[PDB]
């Protein structure tokens, strides 16, 4: 049961972060135990772009604005090498 | 001596609402007259969840059976809870007396109710834990009430504690909720888009 004020508590305390990792942001994605690497993959594309067009206010920082979305960039490529490694060999 | 200070502040605040039992415990404990301290601590638990009301409730009580010596002694211990009450509980008490008037007139409209409102403005300032625990205790709190409204309530407040505290680092911890609980009205600007992607994903 991950409820809708919990994912919206998840992101106030990310967004609350001095200097968040990237961890903070995989953490946001395993509550939502994805069936998947491409989902996974899609999952920290929707949320970059989600946080991308959050108004400056909800930041504390421009700087710490650009680390969160840097952070979400770096989950997007971790995603991607993850979905890779899954398909690089034949087993 | 420590309960004349706390009663003192309590009066000050609970005198704008206007709201005896004391009548009703008075002939119970009467009968019975075998009772523990943590029996009468508990009764009053029972009566009431709020600090301030149980502590005003053993005023009364002290009071009342000023006229009734017969020896009716154990009044001896509801002197022993105010004293425990006001060691243990005196800032509890002082603050939940402080906000009655306003979480009151607040919870009227049906919607958010007295006890969870004053809990809120008590644990903001005695025991504050960030941004993400008031959220979560908002949301645990009032999952039919209007969060939004609770916010103001607590930003309304903790302008006027501000005030009235200019000190140090109580001054600066109140600053702290209040930037908080003005961060959280930000982020109600996202909610759609936040449940957009909730909706997608889960």
């Amino acid at each position: 049961a991950y409820d809708l004020s919990e994912f919206m508590g998840d992101i106030v305390a990310l967004v609350d972060k001095r200097w968040a990792g990237i961890h903070d942001i995989e953490h946001l994605a395993n509550a939502f135990s994805l069936p998947t690497p491409e989902i996974k993959v899609r999952f920290y594309q929707d949320l970059k772009r989600m946080f991308r067009l959050f108004p400056l206010g909800v930041f504390s920082d421009e700087e710490q604005r650009q680390n969160l979305l840097q952070m979400c960039q770096n989950a997007i490529d971790m995603a991607i090498e993850s979905e890779e490694e899954e398909l690089s060999e034949l087993d | 001596a420590r309960v004349s200070d706390v009663e003192e502040q309590v009066n000050q605040y609970l005198s704008k609402v206007p709201e005896q039992n004391v009548s009703e415990l008075l002939s119970l404990l009467s009968n019975s007259p075998n009772i523990s301290l943590s029996q009468l601590k508990a009764y009053l638990e029972g009566k009431s969840e709020e600090p301030s009301e149980q502590f005003k409730m053993l005023c009364g009580l002290r009071d009342a059976l000023k006229g009734r010596p017969e020896l009716a002694h154990l009044s001896h211990l509801v002197e022993q809870a105010l004293v425990s009450m006001a060691e243990e509980q005196g800032e509890t008490i002082v603050l939940g007396a402080r906000i009655t008037p306003e979480a009151y007139r607040e919870s009227q409209s049906g919607v958010n109710p007295l006890q969870p409102l004053r809990d809120t403005y008590r644990d903001a300032v005695m025991g504050y834990q960030g941004i993400y625990a008031i959220w979560s205790d908002l949301q645990k709190r009032f999952p039919n009430g209007d969060i939004d409204s609770v916010i103001l309530f607590l930003q309304k407040a903790l302008s006027a504690d501000l005030q009235s505290q200019q000190s140090g680092s109580g001054r600066e911890k109140l600053g702290i909720v209040i930037s908080d609980l003005q961060k959280l009205k930000e982020f109600g600007s996202v909610s759609d888009q936040v449940k957009g992607f909730w909706q997608f994903f889960s």
